[PDB]
């Protein structure tokens, strides 16, 4: 059905850029669906970075000029993919990154409300450390 | 400084729902009577002046592949076809040994007016209908003597498809996308509410779409699972290309009495010269449209070299281009149309010549796959000619891996013929009740 | 006919929620006609039952004297009618509708009994 | 903008014990826009309860919530083997969403 | 939903006759569905015709200014509402219902004409 | 039942337009029954929609505060109600009915909004 | 259809007891039906003794501790029977006794009203004298 | 549907012998009916779409259908039914043929 | 039809097959 698989884990250096690609299997389009990026610090509560909801990129208050969201819809062979781009990384960014996708087709389902929404599906996560 | 409940009736609130949509035809009848298959009668509501209403700053999600309007239409199509062909000639005494010699001169023992007598009937049957079962005269049988009985279309029933409008009852509404280059899935920019859909003609065709609605500025390729190769690909036309299909093979149909009121019409000798059916395609326009379609497919397919191959799997309904011209089904090949390579070397070939495609007409019609009733189409007296202006193609992608994607023609279910036309519409119910807090204190 | 000004602000909807309002004037198709007509009649009757049972009867902008506990909503007038549309409001109070209807019915019967007994 | 916390931070229970997971928000959520998450050790969480007390297709019937103004409680009746792990309640009515520190169940 | 407190005293019925009130929310089976729905619509419409024609319209406890000749009944208030139930009362006034309905309609039209002519 | 006193003067019709008023109480024949019942229900519902939407609801002689521009008619009271019958009047104002209905609806919503806003 | 036949006539002495049995032919049950006992004095108006209505015996004001009503429902061979028992008979009791049965299934028929009811069916009567 | 505490015998005209007698069960008795006679059905084409299915040779051993009744429970239920019929039938000796 | 039989019985009869002309013997 709905399976979210994304890139592997790797170690980088401060000041570099990280590209995490999330592949959505079973998702028809990113127009009906919406993908949300959340980060869980090691042994700590989760944090919400941003989203690209029906082709509208956005980010949290702290992530201004810091994170970029990309999304590609269905292709001939590859499934829809959304990529996470972060630059000027520092030592506090070392955490597992999660790719979350939910369906926004039905307005009365209650999963979504004016852009802010719940996360029905989750990815395996990408461990990041320096 | 406090609020009180205030009841509102007539609020603009809608919720997804599925209901039964009735029929709405442009008022005919001064066409004599001519009971067509899609009965003009019982389509009592004659469509009045369209009552448009645009919704400002309304964004509604659309999903053409989960729409119930297509199933609405399909069930109505099958039911109407059964209703149309039911109340006339049954034609069951037909499955016999055919002592035959395209077409073949076949002789068989047929039941006449009376139960005692027996008559010898010589009739011409097309090779597609004939099935085999050290000599010079062979013996044959019909195509579908193992599936179901063969039934005549009906004496005065016309096969001309007329536009049909689909309104909803009171308390419901239809949302029309009105969006240019709409892919059929995703949000719609502005939306207008309408009662009936636009006039749609229930043409039936396979592997190549027929009379319909054009696009707005470009070619739209819509498919449910574009990644999957087992799902058919539907292409909408920026512009239409006219085709001319004719049967200059003047017939002399003759009716024989095979029972008390059972009149069977068979194909007689072709008077005058003998000709084979064909369809003419404007070569330059068709090649230009195919090139534009390939260019618009390349972006969806990672700019790969698009190549079109003819149909491979031998299956008479699937591999042929199905349609009716005036009551006759042609089944031509499209090999000379769907055979080209686009973008492999960026340069031409093509030519610009009128394309003539051979056709293999047959009379036994097992349409609607196995769900629909088998039909026998009686021959037409004079020559046949109908002018058609193609709006759409039904493509299919091929399991192996390479740098080029092969798209061979041939669609899937009959729903794909109307999926291209019901994509913009979506039935929805409205709840006029609404409660908001105000400062009223009364009542 | 009520679909007009659906995405507009609540004030524009209210001034429009009465601009159209209502202009009025064996076969499978006949079966569909009958089903559609009966369904429309049932929906109209349901709406009229609710309206008349709350005491509204034949009034479009119906008033009621029910309070507004800060449990169904906690926002203040201006934001309800400016930072919102009718569909947004209905989604906001989607699963309080049954309780609100019950409270309306209880208030109506209470006031009706009160006026009948004060009529002496 | 909503500072949501959940208590108790840690708790212990055995199989077959009803467990109270509650989180009082900083502000009242009249729209019941709260989501419940259950994260197994190692892999991702999943969404159990959305829109206050609505189940998701493919969830055991032992996860039921409540919406009472600012109070939101999650109930686990007849606690099962896989139910052990941290829990999260999230609001999604005001941008952006916020989670809690985490409530976990231990033997 | 109105069947509750059927055998109770008239006072208990009156306090209960508004306790439920109304919560609302080719195949032979389809034919039965259609027949039942049409019949229910007809009964509801009949009741609403009578109510609105007597001037009640959408009110549950409807008042009227028609006198009470000691020909339909000769018992006094307390015994009517204590020594009786609703079914007993309906049986008591079973064959006066047509006359009572006619008198209600005449009184309604009389008062409506009187108010229209006094409106000057 | 309303056909009585059809050809009479308008005054006699008015005093009679409330004299009857309303006394009330797979087979092709079944299909005809169902069609007739549904059609009657639809006509009754249409009339009630118009009445309640103009604010009349359940009143026979319904008043309204809409003026009478000398464009729909230019004759004076006595001749309208003496030199005419109901069918003659309906033919006289046959193709002004839509405009008159629209003006009634606008006046009703105007007065309803005015009273709601004056209710403060 | 509905036929009511009862015992014959006989002469007794003052101070004795009389048992008059009424057999109901065509009556399904005494639950739906109700049997009433009425006495007609010779050349005089009728008089009502009592009844057993859905298994509830009762008697007139004068017949207190004086009359007993019994009723038996359907059996294998015998029809439903109801018996009249009177004791301490005096010279004024010499009259014809009638067994009356009426249907109480329909509340809107009007034959019955809160136990007191009309008599749809009648028996041949039993002459009694001293 | 079972009864509540006893056996209920209901008949329209219990006196009449031409009306059937219906008995309700205080308690139910389970029965097991089986046909251990494995068939090999074969379909033949008797017309354009007319497929007729006929019973072929019984492979394996041949067996006859039967139903099993718990003797003790059935006899107890029948005795209770007879006891409850006796009161309706003037305490006559009830015999089943 | 007439069943040329021999519980159960092995019966043979002339049955109409797919075609109107042919006839099949069915046991
Ligand atoms: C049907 O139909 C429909 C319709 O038609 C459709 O839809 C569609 O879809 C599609 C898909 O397919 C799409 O497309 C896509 O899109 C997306 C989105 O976009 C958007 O966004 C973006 C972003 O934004 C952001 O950023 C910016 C800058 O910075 C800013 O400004 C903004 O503001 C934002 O920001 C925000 O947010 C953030 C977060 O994120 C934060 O932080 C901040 O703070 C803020 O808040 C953007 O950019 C864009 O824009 C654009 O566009 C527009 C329009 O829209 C315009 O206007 C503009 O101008 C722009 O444009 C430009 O650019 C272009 C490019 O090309 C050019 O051309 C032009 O000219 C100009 O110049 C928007 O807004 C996107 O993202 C995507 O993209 C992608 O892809 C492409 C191609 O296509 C490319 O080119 C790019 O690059 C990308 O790619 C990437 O990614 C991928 C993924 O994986 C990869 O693979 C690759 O490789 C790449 O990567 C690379 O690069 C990058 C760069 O960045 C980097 O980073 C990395 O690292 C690497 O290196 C696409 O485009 C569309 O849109 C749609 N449309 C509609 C209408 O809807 C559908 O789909 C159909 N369907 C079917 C079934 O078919
Ligand atoms: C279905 O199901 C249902 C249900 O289940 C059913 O129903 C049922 O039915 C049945 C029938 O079948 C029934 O049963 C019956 O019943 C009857 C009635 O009862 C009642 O009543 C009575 C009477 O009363 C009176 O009296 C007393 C004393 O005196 C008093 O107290 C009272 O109050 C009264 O008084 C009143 O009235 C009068 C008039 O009449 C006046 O005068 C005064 O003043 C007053 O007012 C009584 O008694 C009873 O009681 C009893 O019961 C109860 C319950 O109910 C109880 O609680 C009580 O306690 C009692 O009991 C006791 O007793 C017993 C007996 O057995 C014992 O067991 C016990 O334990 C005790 O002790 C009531 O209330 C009746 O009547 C009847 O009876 C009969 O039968 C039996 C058997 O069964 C016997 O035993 C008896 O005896 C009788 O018999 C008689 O009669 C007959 C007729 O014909 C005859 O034949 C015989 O022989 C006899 O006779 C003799 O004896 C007598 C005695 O008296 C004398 O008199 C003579 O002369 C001779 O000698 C029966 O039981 C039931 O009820 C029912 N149930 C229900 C629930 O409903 C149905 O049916 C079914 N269906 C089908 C179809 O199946
Ligand atoms: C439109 O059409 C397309 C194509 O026809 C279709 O895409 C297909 O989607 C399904 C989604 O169910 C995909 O199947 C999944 O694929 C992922 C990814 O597999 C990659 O890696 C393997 C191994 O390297 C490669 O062979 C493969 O090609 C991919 O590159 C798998 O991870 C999924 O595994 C699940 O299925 C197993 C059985 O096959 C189960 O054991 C189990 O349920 C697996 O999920 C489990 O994984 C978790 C660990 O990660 C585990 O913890 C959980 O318990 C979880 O249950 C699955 O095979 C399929 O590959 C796609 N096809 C293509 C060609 O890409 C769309 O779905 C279709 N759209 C719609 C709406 O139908
Ligand atoms: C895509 O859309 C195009 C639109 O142009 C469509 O082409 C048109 O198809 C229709 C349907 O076949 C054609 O209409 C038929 O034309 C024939 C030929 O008439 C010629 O001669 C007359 C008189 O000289 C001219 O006026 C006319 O223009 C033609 O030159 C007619 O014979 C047909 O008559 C049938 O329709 C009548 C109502 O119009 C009915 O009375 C009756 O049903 C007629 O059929 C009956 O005739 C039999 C006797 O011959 C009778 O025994 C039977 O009972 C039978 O029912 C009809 O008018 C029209 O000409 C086409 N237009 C062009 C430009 O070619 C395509 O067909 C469509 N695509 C597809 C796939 O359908
Ligand atoms: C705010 O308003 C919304 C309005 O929708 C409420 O949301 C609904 O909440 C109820 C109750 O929580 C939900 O009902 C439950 O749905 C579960 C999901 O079932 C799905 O899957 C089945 C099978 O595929 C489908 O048939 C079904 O349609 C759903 O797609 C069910 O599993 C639940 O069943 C439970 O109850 C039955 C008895 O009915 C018992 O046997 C079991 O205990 C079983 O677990 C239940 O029916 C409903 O789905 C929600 N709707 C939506 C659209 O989400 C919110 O609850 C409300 N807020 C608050 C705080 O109440
Ligand atoms: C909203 O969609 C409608 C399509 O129905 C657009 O209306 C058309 O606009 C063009 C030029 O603006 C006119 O030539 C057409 O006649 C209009 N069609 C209809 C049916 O009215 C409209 O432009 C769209 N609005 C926006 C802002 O894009
Ligand atoms: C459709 O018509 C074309 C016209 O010839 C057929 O093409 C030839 O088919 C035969 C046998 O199928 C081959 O031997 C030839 O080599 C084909 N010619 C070319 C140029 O390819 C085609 O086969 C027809 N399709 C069907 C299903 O009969
Ligand atoms: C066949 O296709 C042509 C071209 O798309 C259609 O011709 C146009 O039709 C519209 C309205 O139907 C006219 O406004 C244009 O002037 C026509 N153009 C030309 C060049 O004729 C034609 O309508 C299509 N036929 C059918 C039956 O839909
Ligand atoms: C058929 O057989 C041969 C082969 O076509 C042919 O020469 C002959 O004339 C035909 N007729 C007969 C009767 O053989
Ligand atoms: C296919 O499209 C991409 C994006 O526009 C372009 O960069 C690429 O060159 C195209 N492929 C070819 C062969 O031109
Ligand atoms: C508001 O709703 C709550 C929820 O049930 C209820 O307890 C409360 O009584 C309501 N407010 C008032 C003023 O009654
Ligand atoms: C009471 O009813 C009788 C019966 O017709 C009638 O004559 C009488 O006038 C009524 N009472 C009054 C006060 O009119
Ligand atoms: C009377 O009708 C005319 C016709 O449209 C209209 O212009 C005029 O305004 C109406 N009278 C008044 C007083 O508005
Ligand atoms: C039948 O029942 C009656 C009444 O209970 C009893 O007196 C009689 O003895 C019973 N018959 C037998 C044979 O016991």
């Amino acid at each position: 059905q709905i399976h979210l698989v994304q890139s592997g884990t790797e170690v980088k250096k401060p000041g570099s850029s990280v590209t995490v690609s999330c592949k959505a299997y079973g998702v028809n389009t990113f127009g009906l669906y919406a993908v949300n990026w959340v980060r869980q610090a090691p042994g700590q509560s989760l944090e919400y970075i941003g989203q690209i909801w029906r082709w509208k990129s956005s980010a949290s208050h702290h992530f201004r000029g810091r994170v970029l969201i990309s999304a590609v819809d269905l292709t001939g062979s590859s499934p829809p993919i959304s990529s996470l781009e972060i630059k000027n990384l520092t030592s506090d960014d070392t955490a597992v990154y999660f790719c979350t996708t939910t369906s926004t087709y039905d307005r009365w389902s209650g999963l979504h409300h004016d852009g802010v929404m719940a996360f029905s599906s989750w990815g395996q996560g990408t461990l990041i450390s320096v | 400084n406090n609020l009180w409940v205030t009841v509102y009736y007539g609020v603009p609130v809608w919720r997804d729902a599925d209901t039964t949509l009735f029929c709405a035809s442009d008022a005919k009848a001064y066409e004599t009577e001519v009971h067509n298959v899609w009965a003009t009668h019982a389509c009592v509501p004659t469509d009045p002046n369209p009552q448009e209403m645009h919704l400002k700053n309304v964004t509604e999600n659309f999903n053409m592949w989960k729409n119930n309007m297509v199933e609405q239409m399909h069930e109505d199509i099958i039911s109407l076809w059964d209703q149309s062909l039911k109340p006339c000639v049954k034609l069951t005494p037909l499955c016999v040994t055919l002592n035959c010699t395209d077409v073949r001169n076949c002789s068989f023992n047929m039941t006449t007016e009376l139960r005692d007598k027996q008559q010898k009937v010589y009739a011409l049957f097309y090779k597609l209908d004939i099935v085999p079962i050290s000599s010079n005269f062979s013996e044959y049988r019909l195509i579908n003597c193992n599936t179901s009985v063969i039934k005549q279309a009906c004496p005065k029933v016309s096969f001309d498809p007329i536009p049909i409008h689909y309104c909803t009852p009171a308390g419901y509404a239809i949302l029309r996308c009105n969006d240019k280059k709409f892919n059929g899935t995703g949000p719609c920019k502005n939306v207008s509410s309408v009662q009936c859909t636009h006039g749609i003609k229930p043409v039936v065709s396979t592997q190549l779409l027929l009379n319909g609605s054009l696009a707005e500025e470009g070619i739209i390729i819509r498919s449910e699972n574009l990644t999957n190769n087992a799902k058919t690909i539907i292409v909408h036309f920026n512009e239409s290309v006219k085709i001319n299909c004719t049967r200059p093979s003047n017939n002399t149909r003759t009716g024989i009495h095979i029972g008390p009121g059972q009149v069977f019409y068979k194909t007689g000798d072709i008077i005058g010269d003998i000709r084979k059916a064909y369809c003419n395609i404007s070569g330059a326009q068709w090649h230009k449209v195919l090139g534009r379609v390939a260019n618009k497919l390349k972006e969806h397919f990672n700019n790969k070299t698009i190549v079109f191959k003819p149909s491979s799997g031998g299956d008479p309904e699937i591999t042929m281009h199905s349609f009716n011209c005036r009551g006759e089904f042609f089944y031509c090949n499209t090999t000379k149309l769907f055979n080209s390579t686009w973008g492999g070397n960026k340069n031409e070939t093509r030519d610009n010549g009128t394309i003539t495609i051979p056709c293999r007409i047959k009379q036994i019609i097992n349409m609607w796959q196995g769900v629909g009733q088998a039909m026998y189409a009686p021959p037409i007296k004079g020559v046949i000619k109908c002018l058609s202006n193609i709006t759409g193609i039904l493509l299919t992608r091929d399991n192996d891996t390479e740098n080029n994607e092969t798209f061979r023609p041939g669609g899937g279910d009959m729903r794909d013929n109307w999926r291209n036309e019901l994509y913009k519409y979506k039935v929805v119910q409205i709840e006029p009740l609404g409660i908001a807090p105000t400062k009223c204190k009364r009542r | 006919g009520f679909l007009g000004a659906a995405g507009s602000t609540m004030g524009a909807a209210s001034i429009t929620l009465t601009v159209q309002a209502r202009q009025l004037l064996l076969t499978v198709w006949g079966i569909k006609q009958l089903q559609a007509r009966v369904l429309a009649v049932e929906r109209y009757l349901q709406d009229q039952k609710f309206l008349g049972l709350w005491g509204c009867s034949g009034k479009i902008i119906c008033c009621t004297a029910v309070p507004w506990n800060s449990s169904w909503s906690n926002k203040t007038f201006e934001e309800i009618w400016n930072n919102m549309t009718w569909i947004e409001w209905e989604r906001e109070i989607s699963n309080y509708t049954s309780q609100i209807y019950d409270i309306l019915t209880i208030s109506q019967t209470q006031q009706e009994k009160n006026e009948k007994d004060l009529l002496e | 903008d909503i500072q949501m916390t959940q208590s108790p931070s840690t708790l212990s229970a055995s199989t077959g014990d009803t467990v109270r997971i509650s989180c009082r928000a900083s502000q009242s959520i009249t729209g019941n826009w709260v989501a419940w998450y259950q994260q197994r050790p190692g892999k991702a969480p999943r969404l159990l309860i959305y829109r206050g007390a609505a189940l998701l297709g493919g969830v055991p019937s032992r996860f039921r919530g409540s919406a009472a103004g600012t109070d939101f409680t999650l109930t686990i009746g007849n606690l099962q083997a896989e139910d052990f792990g941290t829990f999260y309640c999230q609001q999604y009515d005001t941008y952006p969403g916020t989670f809690g520190q985490g409530t976990k169940v231990e033997v």
